Order: structure tokens, then C-alpha cells, then sequence
């Protein structure tokens, strides 16, 4: 068990569905010996010996830049897309859509209240769940 | 409602023009506040000249220096706002002359014009870091002998960075980085609703 | 346990609750210092009056140090001291076996009961302290007894770290001050004229950090580290060097240890903390064991500190009106004899 | 750009002043270690002056350098006289504080925020 | 006569800050948003730059929060984005400015909702 | 030129003053006072506190004169708000303003003598002081450090009966001042150690910003209380005690004379204090009465906001100076529209006076320096702030 | 033990403190004291609650004892009122 942090406890980046990258700020220092997710893996790499290049988070932000653009530019949706070539490959792909109806897993609101880890661990969400049930 | 005496508002305004005409060169703004106080504002170079005229002019004798202070507006390019408040025992009146100084652009010293400033100028250097040329002996007055940093600057932490305790091992008082046992609770107090200016 | 949070200084937490029974003395003053600096919870059992224990209060944050009334002839007192500690450090020792406590008690008897209880309590580690070169067949009843105990302590708290330090010098040291204190005796009586007496001195701080580090280090379990020093010395240079920094004349005078054991007996006779003792004398003229294989201070992280470096601070009080202003580097450092 | 000068028109002239101060401290270190009965070595002390002098070696701004010596000179005066009792001087040596490692692995093992 | 310097006023050497808190402290220049609780907008006017948050461990004796970071409670207020950026550069703190986001104009008219059509 | 630190812990030196001195023989060649042994941050701390929670700092700035200092901040905050206290509160502030002047002078004259070596005057007048403290306590709750004079008037009306006792005392205190005179005013020896010691010219006193008895002692006629009246010190009638041949003895005589003149001002205040309220009626600036906040919603809201957030003074800056017992005490309070101040330089009559120690004690013996620190009433709280 | 049952525990590193010195806890815990308070019966739909003594009580609030289903409880005194 290598405990990590949560988004209230680290200056990490996330991106929503239309690719707008956004930055969580550290509201509270992570608890116990728990540490930021990126460092645990930089440290494991040092013990392993295949050390990762970055050693400070600005450096990891620079790393994100080389693999991907959105990650470094915040609050900035990426305008152009290439739908036409996407279709060409879709046309090549042949698959059968089975007759089974497609159903969202969250059919009613009790479905919604507890999903992720933090949610599941919620006493307030649990009280909400029993109120519905 | 305070007992304003317009008689004053006018007389001090009139002096404000008087000074503005007498020293067109250094006076940038002059205004008599609604609180019945004059606050000539001078270019930093006019420190010596504007004070001297006020200390030694028959129609404006401002013999004693009430205070020399430096507000620090971090936003303002010229961070410090040296303010000199002066009194006239003859005309029973006062005026404040305020200049602007940046961290590394020193102001002249007026110890010549008023020797009262010998200490206050040392106080402004120690707290804010403005430097005063031609000062007889500028050296920290209020802060500790080895203090690093100018304390009243808005960019200096209240608690500071060093605190002192006695260590037995070394049998001598010893600085250590500040570790506070209940941090200053920073209550946010500004209300999101303003007051329609009268 | 106590997860260690903080930046590392006072008002921070390290999670080491540690009973330290002999804190009142010379080394304790140092053991509590680091433990308090680190932020550890320190319970200091005391039987000295509250006025004397005050120097301890200043070291450590509000609530770090707790003082408990304790009597050696009462097992219950040791019981409650280790109730809530997870580290027990034993520094109980004396040079003059007193009317109601003989060397066995101070070294072997008591330090056993203590670790014994500590186990019952479930303390993670115990660090007994016995003298270096405490051969089970050494000349001084003290060294013999101290060895006897280390045998016993291993039974009660198997693998309780044990540290055997070499002569310890630091302000208020015996090793360094005592010699400087022979001034009253115009000449200095030294067997073999101060030769045939190789000794390695260790600064009090060095020993301490090691001890503290031993508590926070895993490797220490079941070890017998022997904090020794950075350089050995024939007792001759040591004595003169001391007198050198003290800037007081030196007349090393040969006197049979036979007759001298008698001088120790004389002071030993004195009621108030004999200035010197039969045993101390023997211990003095007892050479220090070789490096052997036992691990050392640097092993526990604290690189030893040469004697000459801090000697100036320990011996300064003994200088005169003017000699009080001389510094060590204009002074001549004595030669090192490893033998 | 376009900045008024304090005591030195160019870094060159300014450096002259730094040389003087260095000398001053260099000549003073021994005296302090004796008038304050400090437990340090003159060679060690001069090293400290060097370190402190070097710590700011990067600066290339004429105005910043001039203030730095003004401040430096003021420190000297205090130390020259006994205004700064030993506690004050020894603080320069950071003798009691425990040094912090700068190795990443080291910090990881100890502090949440490095 | 004035002298020329192209060196970004850096005065990190005069401010008197410990080395650790000048090279490891990231400050963010942001215009404060409004607690959704209140509808007043007088606290969303001036830009503020705030230093990065640091350790707040519980105190063992009384349970009070304890902090080892001196620049924590310090939030300086600057009237314009340009001036705040300048403070970071000369003091040597790293900065990551966030553009002000002001509510977009919204068209409202009491008559519009009375429309049964829609 | 022997160098010697007068020493922080000097039985004579008030509080803690390191007066490094170079003494040719016993004569003092140079006097370089060191300050800041009591700097505590009072000016920076205030920026982080609301106006009402910074009022207690002013009592601590120069605590011999506990209240008179509070009046200076009060006045300053009232000016910025353009609010003025109710009539009864004004008289109170002048009543306790003067009582405080006596308290300071009893401190200055008797502590001066203790350093000189006369010890019985201190015990004689500290008993009178004690009796005065009790007024403070029965009005504020604290013997000293009251917090009674707040920015909009005083906090609570006088207890029902205080005025009568501030009379009995005043009716007698005179004799107590009279007794001390006998011993010192004309002692064949007080005069010697005090006369012609630390003479300060008139032009030099204005130049070094002395602004206090120190100016008045040199013959310059300036009492900010007559020249620029504050509160209702205008409606009373008192005589400034100007001095000639300004020297330690003359100024002393002046301080004994203001003790006398303050009894004249106190008498009047007791004779003519008006029926009325003791705090402005603007719940905006003054906290609502507790019966009102517990029965009226607008009063609770005003109580909650005032205590939790603050006055919200309109943006501006003012330098208001009163005549604190030591001299001109002024607060330059710059203020943004916020409830907490932006700057509050406290002008301390004392920062200027100490500076003069050098120009006063020249070619003087070690004992002379002790006499001159006394004739400046240096309270290191105001100087160090 | 205490109101909110503070229980430095058998394994805590803080229970060390009480050794040889007692802990501060409260008898007549308040949690149960108002529960011990009788329900103030009233005639009117709404009732006041000065806390008792006016100025020496709590800011006066009016409680709606309108449903016997619930005895209004002034948020300040915890006094239940029985319609
Ligand atoms: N520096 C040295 O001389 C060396 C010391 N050591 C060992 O290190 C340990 C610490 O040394 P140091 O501090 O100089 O020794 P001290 O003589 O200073 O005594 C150490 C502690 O033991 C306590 N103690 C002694 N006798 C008794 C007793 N009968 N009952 C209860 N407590 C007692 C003392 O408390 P109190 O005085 O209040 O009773 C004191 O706090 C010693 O145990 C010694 O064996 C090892 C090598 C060299
Ligand atoms: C033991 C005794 C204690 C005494 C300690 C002492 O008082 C404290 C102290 O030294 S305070 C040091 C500050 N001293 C400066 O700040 C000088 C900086 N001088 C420059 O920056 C130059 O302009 C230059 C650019 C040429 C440097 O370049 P270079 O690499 O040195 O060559
Ligand atoms: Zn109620």
C-alpha cells in the first residue's frame, strides 16, 4: 500500500470532456505519511534506478508538454479536430451492434450518489442513499 | 457631523496655491482634504528644497517635524510614500509633504533641514528599506542587531522567519526558522457589499 | 505510533515517546536536548529536587517534557514511567557507590528492573548504556559490574541497543575537567608518568546524537555500538594539552598506582561526592580497548568530533584573567598516539 | 532601464567598494573571534565572510551591489564594536540548527512539501 | 546622469528572505471569486497574489493547527495584473497569473417569461 | 574615551535602555542611545487588526499614560468617519484625560527622584496613584490598560458615584503635591543636581522636534490643548505652565504646575459634566446597547457585524495630535475603505526627546545622564512601538 | 469521559499527561440537563423565549409551538415547549 493524496491535497492537473485542462490547488496538506501521487512514482523510480527526469512539479508540467499540449495550457479548449479521417477508419472497421438495449448504469438517483471512492466513503452520501431507499 | 470651520478650508487652500506657485518645480499635487489638512505632494528631488522653504519662510514657518513615515503600497511602482508631517507654532497650522521612493532609489535626507529626522530616517530605513543620502549615521534602530529583512514592508511575514530560544547544548540563545504552535488565524473580513459613496 | 508530521524543528512531531531515567546528569542533559529538539515525547523520571530539574524544562515544546517522581528501590515507579513510552533509554550510573546504592545497583541491578518493565510495557526498543572497555574481568568494580549488567539486560530486553562510550568530554565533563581540576595538587600524579595510558575521548554531543539516532534507526536492534572518538591519546598529551588550554603549568609526577589507589580511597572517604575515588583512579589508568569490530558513531550517523575542536569551550572556565582570551589555533594541538 | 545611480555609475566602480569591504571583514575576523571569545577558527571565520560575500556573487546590478555593501558596512560596524554580542555573531554559523538534506529521496522520506 | 541596466529589477538579494522561501514558493496572481453565498461583487475587484499553501499539522498538547510556513497568511493586494507580475519578478517568486473571468452579459426581461409559447 | 553600556537592566535607566557611553573621566563625551529593546511590532500588528481590536494596543504604547493615548486614536478614527462623540463622553475623556496627566506626572516626578536618590516622594504619591487607578477600575474594569475611551465615545457611563470620589480625592491631592515640593522644590540639593543641567535653547527645542514640556520649559508657549483644542478642552479654563531658564529644575517645576492646573480642569469637569449618552448613536460606528441587540433585529445585525467585521472607515488619512502628558502624541492613520487600518505610525513624544539626549548631555557626568533621562519622561513603549 | 467524550486512549501518546495529575471533566453534563427540563406548556400558537430575565438572557426569539407533534425548542435554551 503506497498511500497517495486526493484532489484537495495536490497541485495536479485534470481535464474535462472537451479537453479544457484545469489545475487543482493544494487546499490542505496530504494526511499522515501519505504523499503526492507523482512523487511516490518518481521516488519508486529512484529506488528502482530507472530515475524519471523531472524532480519538481514544474518539471513534470514540462514533461506533460512533450507528450501532450492541452496539459500545459489551462482553461484553453483545443479548436481544430480531424473528424474526416476518423470516419475513414470507422468505415474500415466492421462490427455488429447487438440488439440488447443500451442502458445507462445510473438509472435513477440512488444510482448516482455513490460511485467513486470518495463518494463511496461518504457518510453524507450514505445517509442520502438510505433516504432514497 | 464634525464641526467643520470653512474659514480654515479656505485659508489652507489659499496657502496650497501659494506654495504651488512659489515652488512650481517640485510640487506635483496639492490638496486640502475635507478633514481640513494640506498635503503638498513633491517630486523626490524636492525633498530638500520644499522643506527648507517651509522651515524658513516668513509667510510659512514650519519649524518642527511631527513625523516622517513611509506607507508601502506594493502595487505602486514607487513602493514607499515617504510622508513628512510638519507644524507651525507661529501660524498654529500644519502641512504634510509626501514624496514617493522605490526600494533602490534613495531619497535625500533632511537631517540638515530638521535634526528631528536623524532618528525617524533611521526608523524608515530599518522598517521599510528606503535609503537616505547624506545621513549622518544611518543604521538600524528598532530591529535586532542581526535582523535580516525590513519588517514593515507589506511583503514581510508578520511572524517573520526567525525566532529565538536558549539551547543547552550550545549554552547560548539560537535563532531557528519560525515554527508557530497556532498560526495567526487570518480572518477574511471584507464584505462583498460596498457602501454607496455618499 | 505517531506519524511524524511537521518541518523538523520545535513544535513538530517525531513520534518517539521515550523514558530517559538518568536525564538529570551530564549526558542526559544532552539526550533530552536532541530528543526535545526533534520533537519527541520525553518522560524524564527524577528523584533530584524540582529546582535542579528546571534546566530541563527549557528544552522542548509545551507538553513535550513530562517529569515523574521515581525511587529506584520501588519497582512501581519504573512501571508507570514506561506505561506510555515506546523507547526507553537507560543512563543510570555513578562513580562513587553511595551508602544506599552500590555499583551493582546503579549499573546492573537497577538497569535490569528497568528494561524488564519496559518489555512488560511493550516498548519498541531499549538502549542500555554501559561503559566502553567494561570487561567482565576489568580492574574497576565499576567496569566489572557494568559488564555483568549488560549480560542481564540482554536477558530482560533481548536486543536492547547497548552503547559503550569511551571517555566522554564536554562542558561539565569529568574526563576533561577532572584533570584540569588537579591544579590544586601542584604536581600531577600520573602512573607511568602519564604514559602507558592510551585513551580516546568522545564529546558528549557525539555520544548523544548517536543514542538518539539509535532509537530512530532499525539497524540498531541487538547491537552493541561503541561510540569511541576521532583520535586516541596517551594520557600524557591529554593531561598536558588540557593544562595547555587552561594555560596552567604541568608537572607530571610518577606515583605508584598502589599508593594512589589509596589517595582515591581518601577522597572516597569524603561524604560529599568524593572528588576522586579508588575506582575512578583505576578507571583513569585503564587503557581503552581497540576499535575491535563494534560499529561506531558515524555508523549511527554522527561523525565523531575531534577533541581539540571543542576543548576550548570545556576548558575555558579554568583559565585566568588573561589566559581567558587565548584561542586553540595559536595554541599547539598535542600529538596522536594510536598504539 | 534608464535607472539613476546610487554610489557607483557602473558595476566596475561598485566592485571596487566590495573589495574594500572584503578587506575590512578579512582584517576584522580575527579581532572578533578574540574580543567575543567566540569558539571558532579565524580561518573558519574568514571562510564565513567569504561564503556570505559569495552567496550574493551573482548580482550584476550596479545599484543592488551598492546597497549591498552599505548594508555590509553597517554589519561590520556593529561587529567591529561589540553591539553584536556573540549570540549575534555565531548565528551566522548556524551552529545549532540541524542541516536539511536537499536530496529528493531525502525530502520525500521526511516532508510533505519539499 | 542616469545609468543603463537591462537587468530585470531583481532585489531578491535585499529583501532579506531565507533562500528556501524564494526558490520553492510559487505564488498565484488571481482575482478572488465570490462566495456563492453572497451576491455582492466588491470582493472580486482587486487582483491578489497568494503564496502556495504549506504544512498545517495538529499540535499535540492542545490540538490547535500549527504551521511552519512564514509566507502562508500573506496575501498582497495589487490593483492591476501588470503591477502584480512586476512584484513577483523583482522579489524572485515564481508566478502563474490567472486571467480575470467576469460574468458574461445576460439578457433579462420580465416580459419574456410570461410567454406561454416559451 | 572609555566605552560603557549604561546597561539594559539599570536600576536608574527607566525600563531597558542601552546607552552606550564614551566617558572622558566621569564626563560623558558621547551619548548614543540604543533603542528597540522594546520594539514589539505595534505598528505592523495593527494593520492585521480591526479598528476596535487595535484600540487596546494604544493603551500599551505608553501605559503610564494609559488613556490619553486612547483619546488620540479615538479622535483619529472619529475624524476619518466624520463622527464626533456625544457631549457627556467628551467631558469624560477630558476628566480621565486629566486624571491621567496627573498619573503620568506623579510617575515622572517621583521616578525622577528615585534615580536621583530621593525615595520617599515615590511612596507618598504612589499611594495617591493607587487611589486613582481605582477610578480607572471602577470605570473601566482594569486598573490600567482600561480600553474605556473607544473610537466613538467612551464605553460605559461612569458608575453611579464615581464623580463624588473623584472629588474627595481632588479636594485633597493638592496637599500631597504640596508635601513633595517641600522636600524637593527647594531642597538645597535637588536644585543642584537639577539646576542648569540639560539646558535646551528655544530654537534648538523646536528644531529637534521636542514638542512637550521640554519645549514649554524653554519658554516656547505651545499647548496643543489651547492652540488646537480637542474634545471639550476648549470649554475649560487652565493656565499653561511656561518656564524660563529651561533646565531640569525648571521643567520639573512645570510638571508640578500642570499637576496643579489639571486639578483645576478636573474640578470643572466634575462641576459641569452634562446629562446625556456616552457613545455615538450611530449603530454604524458604536455597538448597540445589549438590551437593544437582544430585542431588536437591526441591533443584533449591527452588533454582529460591528464585533465580527468592523467600522469600515471611509478611505483617507489623518494626523491627529493631542497633548499626551509626555508631549505631542499623534497617530497618522492611513485607511483604505476596509475595516482594518492600512498604516498607523504612532508619533511618540519620546522618539524626539531621546534623540536630544545627545545634544543635551554634553560635557556632563554619569549622574547628569541619569537626571536627563528623567526629565524627558521616557517610556520605552512609545519610543520602541 | 467528557462532554464530547474526549478519551485520550490506552495507546495514545498523550494520555501520558494525566499521570500523577487528574483530568478536567464535568459532572452534571449539560447534554442531559435540558433533557431533564420539563416541557413548558403554553396556550398561544407562538411563544417567546427571552431565556429568562430579558437583558440577562438570549436574544428573544418566538417559537412556533403549532404542532403538538413537535415541542418547539428555542435554538438557544434547548427548552421544549408543549403547545
Ligand atoms: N561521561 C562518563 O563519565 C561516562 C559515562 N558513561 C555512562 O553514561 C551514563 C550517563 O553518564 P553521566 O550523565 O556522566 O552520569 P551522571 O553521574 O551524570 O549520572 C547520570 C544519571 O544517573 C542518575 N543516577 C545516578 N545514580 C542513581 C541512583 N542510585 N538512582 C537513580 N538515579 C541515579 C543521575 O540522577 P541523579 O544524579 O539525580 O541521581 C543522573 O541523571 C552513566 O550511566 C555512565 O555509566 C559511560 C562512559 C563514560
Ligand atoms: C566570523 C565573522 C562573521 C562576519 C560575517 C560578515 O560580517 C557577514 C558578511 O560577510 S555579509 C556578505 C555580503 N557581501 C556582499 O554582498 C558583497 C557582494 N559583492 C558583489 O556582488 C560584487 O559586486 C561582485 C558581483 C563582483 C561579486 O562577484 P564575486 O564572485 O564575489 O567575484
Ligand atoms: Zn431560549
Amino acid at each position: 500500500i503506497l498511500p497517495g493524496a486526493a484532489y484537495t491535497e495536490k497541485s495536479a492537473t485534470y481535464v474535462n470532456t472537451e479537453g479544457r485542462a484545469q489545475q487543482t490547488k493544494v487546499a490542505v496538506t496530504p494526511p499522515g505519511l501519505a504523499r503526492e501521487d507523482w512523487k511516490i512514482i518518481r521516488a519508486l523510480s529512484e529506488i528502482a534506478g530507472i530515475t524519471l527526469p523531472y524532480d519538481t512539479l514544474d518539471q513534470v508540467r514540462n514533461r506533460l508538454e512533450e507528450v501532450s499540449p492541452n496539459l500545459v495550457r489551462y482553461d484553453d479548449i483545443e479548436e481544430t479536430n480531424y473528424f474526416q479521417q476518423a470516419s475513414e477508419l470507422a468505415k474500415l472497421v466492421n462490427q455488429e451492434v447487438l440488439a440488447d438495449p443500451l442502458v445507462p448504469p445510473q438509472l435513477t438517483i440512488k444510482d448516482f450518489y455513490m460511485t467513486d471512492s470518495i463518494s463511496r466513503a461518504s457518510q453524507t452520501m450514505a445517509k442520502c442513499v438510505k433516504a432514497v431507499t | 457631523v464634525r464641526p467643520r470651520s470653512d474659514v480654515t478650508h479656505k485659508q489652507l487652500s489659499a496657502f496650497g496655491e501659494y506654495v504651488a506657485e512659489i515652488l512650481p518645480k517640485y510640487v506635483q499635487q496639492v490638496q486640502v482634504s475635507c478633514l481640513d489638512e494640506l498635503e503638498i505632494c513633491i517630486h523626490p528631488d524636492g525633498v530638500i528644497p520644499t522643506l527648507t522653504f517651509l522651515r524658513d519662510h516668513t509667510n510659512a514657518q514650519f519649524k518642527s517635524l511631527a513625523d516622517l513615515t513611509a506607507v508601502d503600497v506594493p502595487t505602486r511602482q514607487n513602493r514607499f510614500e515617504i510622508v513628512y508631517n510638519l507644524l507651525s507654532l507661529r501660524f498654529n497650522s500644519r502641512i504634510r509633504v509626501k514624496t514617493y521612493a522605490d526600494e533602490l532609489t534613495p531619497i535625500d535626507s533632511i537631517v540638515s533641514v530638521h535634526i528631528a529626522a536623524n532618528w525617524y530616517e533611521r526608523e524608515v530605513w530599518d522598517m521599510f528599506g528606503v535609503f537616505f543620502f547624506n545621513h549622518p549615521d544611518l543604521r538600524r534602530i528598532l530591529t535586532d542587531y542581526g535582523f535580516e529583512g525590513h519588517p514593515f514592508r507589506k511583503d514581510f511575514p508578520l511572524t517573520g522567519y526567525v525566532e529565538l530560544r536558549y539551547d543547552d547544548e550550545v549554552k547560548r540563545v539560537v535563532a531557528e526558522p519560525v515554527e508557530l504552535a497556532q498560526e495567526f488565524r487570518k480572518f477574511d473580513l471584507n464584505s462583498p457589499w460596498e457602501a454607496f459613496p455618499a | 505510533a505517531v506519524i511524524p508530521h511537521g518541518k523538523g524543528g520545535r513544535s513538530s512531531v517525531s513520534g518517539v515517546v521515550a523514558t530517559v531515567f538518568g536525564a538529570t546528569g551530564f549526558l542526559g542533559r544532552y539526550v533530552v536536548n536532541h530528543l526535545g529538539r526533534m520533537g519527541s515525547q520525553v518522560i524524564i523520571p527524577y528523584r533530584c529536587d524540582v529546582y535542579d530539574i528546571m534546566h530541563l524544562r527549557l528544552m522542548g515544546d509545551l507538553g513535550q517534557l513530562t517529569f515523574l517522581e521515581w525511587d529506584a528501590r520501588d519497582k512501581d515507579s519504573i512501571r508507570k514511567a514506561v506505561q506510555h513510552s515506546n523507547v526507553v533509554i537507560n543512563l543510570i550510573g555513578r562513580e562513587w557507590e553511595t551508602r544506599n546504592f552500590d555499583f551493582e545497583d546503579v549499573f546492573v541491578n537497577i538497569p535490569r528492573a528497568i528494561a524488564q518493565a519496559s518489555k512488560e510495557a511493550g516498548v519498541e526498543r531499549f538502549i542500555h548504556v554501559s561503559h566502553l572497555n567494561a570487561s567482565m574481568k576489568s580492574s574497576s568494580k565499576s567496569l566489572r559490574s557494568k559488564a555483568v549488567g549488560e549480560k542481564e539486560v540482554r536477558s530482560v530486553f533481548p536486543e536492547a541497543i547497548i552503547i559503550r562510550p569511551s571517555d566522554i568530554f564536554g562542558r561539565e565533563d569529568r574526563f576533561l575537567n577532572h584533570f584540569a581540576n588537579y591544579r590544586w595538587f601542584l604536581a600531577v600524579p600520573l602512573v607511568s608518568l602519564g604514559f602507558k595510558t592510551v585513551k580516546q575521548p568522545v564529546y558528549v554531543a557525539d555520544v548523544s546524537k548517536g543514542i538518539v539516532n539509535a532509537t530512530k534507526d532499525p539497524d540498531a536492534v541487538g547491537k552493541t555500538f561503541a561510540f569511541t572518538g576521532p583520535n586516541r591519546y596517551l594520557l600524557f598529551h591529554l593531561v598536558k594539552y588540557i593544562f595547555g588550554m587552561t594555560h596552567r603549568t604541568f608537572i607530571p609526577y610518577p606515583l605508584p598506582l598502589f599508593v594512589y589507589s589509596w589517595i582515591g580511597k581518601l577522597f572516597g572517604l569524603s561524604p560529599f561526592e568524593p572528588w576522586t575515588t579508588k575506582d575512578k583512579v583505576e578507571r583513569i589508568h585503564i587503557s581503552d580497548v581497540m576499535p575491535t569490530d563494534l560499529p561506531g558513531l558515524e555508523d549511527l550517523g554522527v561523525q565523531p568530533t575531534p577533541l581539540e575542536l571543542k576543548s576550548i569551550e570545556v576548558l575555558r572556565r579554568h583559565r585566568t584573567y588573561r589566559w581567558l582570551s587565548s584561542e586553540i589555533e595559536e595554541t599547539k594541538p598535542a600529538k596522536t598516539v594510536n598504539y | 532601464t534608464s535607472v539613476k545611480p546610487i554610489f557607483s555609475r557602473d558595476l566596475n566602480e561598485a566592485k571596487r567598494r566590495v573589495r574594500e569591504l572584503y578587506r575590512a571583514w578579512y582584517r576584522e575576523v580575527p579581532n572578533t573571534v578574540h574580543l567575543m571569545q567566540l569558539d571558532i577558527t579565524v580561518k573558519q571565520g574568514r571562510d564565513k565572510v567569504r561564503e556570505m560575500f559569495m552567496k550574493n556573487a551573482h548580482v550584476t546590478d550596479p545599484r543592488v551591489v551598492d546597497l549591498l555593501v552599505i548594508k555590509g558596512k553597517m554589519e561590520l560596524q556593529e561587529t567591529i564594536k561589540v553591539w553584536k554580542q556573540r549570540t549575534h555573531v555565531m548565528r551566522f554559523f548556524h551552529e545549532t540548527e540541524t542541516p536539511r538534506p536537499k536530496d529528493f529521496l531525502s525530502k520525500f522520506y521526511m516532508g510533505h512539501d519539499p | 546622469q542616469l545609468i543603463t541596466v537591462d537587468e530585470k529589477l531583481d532585489i531578491t538579494t535585499l529583501t532579506g528572505v531565507p533562500e528556501e522561501h524564494i526558490k520553492t514558493r510559487k505564488v498565484r496572481i488571481f482575482v478572488p471569486a465570490r462566495n456563492n453565498m453572497q451576491s455582492g461583487v466588491n470582493n472580486t475587484k482587486k487582483w491578489k497574489m497568494e503564496f502556495d499553501t504549506r504544512e498545517r499539522w495538529e499540535n499535540p498538547l492542545m490540538g490547535w493547527a500549527s504551521t511552519a510556513d512564514p509566507l502562508s497568511n500573506m496575501v498582497l493586494t495589487f490593483s492591476a495584473k501588470e503591477d502584480a507580475i512586476a512584484f513577483a519578478e523583482k522579489n524572485g517568486w515564481s508566478y502563474d497569473v490567472e486571467e480575470k473571468k467576469v460574468p458574461k452579459p445576460k439578457s433579462k426581461s420580465y416580459g419574456a417569461n410570461f410567454s406561454w409559447n416559451k | 574615551n572609555m566605552t560603557l553600556n549604561f546597561g539594559p537592566q539599570h536600576p536608574a535607566a527607566h525600563g531597558v535602555l542601552r546607552l552606550v557611553l564614551e566617558l572622558s573621566g566621569e564626563m560623558v563625551r558621547k551619548c548614543d542611545p540604543h533603542i528597540g529593546l522594546l520594539h514589539r511590532g505595534t505598528e505592523k500588528l495593527i494593520e492585521y487588526k480591526t479598528y476596535l481590536q487595535a484600540l487596546p494596543y494604544f493603551d500599551r504604547l505608553d501605559y503610564v499614560s494609559m488613556m490619553c493615548n486612547e483619546q488620540a486614536y479615538s479622535i483619529a478614527v472619529e475624524k476619518l468617519l466624520n463622527i464626533q462623540p456625544p457631549p457627556r463622553a467628551q467631558w469624560i475623556r477630558v476628566l480621565f484625560g486629566e486624571i491621567t496627566r496627573i498619573l503620568n506626572h506623579i510617575m515622572a516626578v517621583t521616578t525622577h527622584a528615585l534615580d536621583i536618590g530621593a525615595m520617599t516622594p515615590f511612596f507618598w504619591m504612589f499611594e495617591e496613584r493607587e487611589k486613582m487607578f481605582e477610578f480607572y477600575e471602577r470605570v473601566s474594569g482594569a486598573r490600567m490598560h482600561a480600553a474605556y475611551i473607544r473610537p466613538g465615545g467612551v464605553h460605559q457611563d461612569l458608575p453611579l458615584g464615581l464623580l463624588d470620589d473623584i472629588y474627595e480625592f481632588s479636594k485633597n491631592f493638592s496637599l500631597r503635591i504640596d508635601e513633595v515640593e517641600e522636600m524637593l522644590t527647594n531642597n538645597r540639593i535637588w536644585r543642584n543636581r537639577t539646576v542648569d543641567i540639560g539646558v535646551v535653547t528655544a530654537e534648538d527645542a523646536l528644531n529637534y522636534g521636542f514638542s512637550g514640556v521640554m519645549l514649554r520649559g524653554s519658554g516656547i508657549q505651545w499647548d496643543l490643548r489651547k492652540t488646537q483644542p480637542y474634545d471639550v478642552y476648549d470649554q475649560v479654563e487652565f493656565d499653561v505652565p511656561i518656564g524660563s531658564r529651561g533646565d531640569c529644575y525648571d521643567r520639573y517645576l512645570c510638571r508640578v504646575e500642570e499637576m496643579r492646573q489639571s486639578l483645576r480642569i478636573i474640578e470643572q469637569c466634575l462641576n459641569k459634566m452634562p446629562p446625556g449618552e456616552i457613545k455615538v448613536d450611530d449603530a454604524k460606528v458604536s455597538p448597540p446597547k445589549r438590551a437593544e441587540m437582544k430585542t431588536s433585529m437591526e441591533s443584533l445585525i449591527h452588533h454582529f457585524k460591528l464585533y465580527t467585521e468592523g467600522y469600515q472607515v471611509p478611505p483617507g488619512a489623518t494626523y491627529t495630535a493631542i497633548e499626551a502628558p509626555k508631549g505631542e502624541f499623534g497617530v497618522y492613520l492611513v485607511s483604505d475603505g476596509s475595516s482594518r487600518p492600512y498604516r498607523c505610525k504612532i508619533k511618540a513624544p519620546g522618539f524626539a526627546h531621546l534623540a536630544g539626549l545627545d545634544k543635551m548631555s554634553k560635557g556632563h557626568m554619569l549622574a547628569d545622564v541619569v537626571a536627563i533621562i528623567g526629565t524627558q519622561d521616557i517610556v520605552f513603549g512609545e519610543i520602541d512601538r | 469521559i467528557t462532554h464530547t467524550g474526549q478519551v485520550y486512549d490506552e495507546k495514545d501518546y498523550r494520555r501520558v499527561r494525566f499521570v500523577d495529575r487528574q483530568k478536567e471533566v464535568n459532572e452534571n453534563f449539560a447534554i442531559d440537563l435540558i433533557a431533564q427540563q420539563p416541557v413548558n406548556e403554553v396556550e398561544h400558537r407562538i411563544i417567546a423565549c427571552d431565556g429568562g430575565g430579558g437583558a440577562l438572557g438570549h436574544p428573544k426569539v418566538y417559537i412556533n409551538l403549532d404542532k403538538e407533534t413537535k415541542t418547539g425548542t428555542c435554538g438557544y435554551c434547548g427548552l421544549q415547549f408543549k403547545q
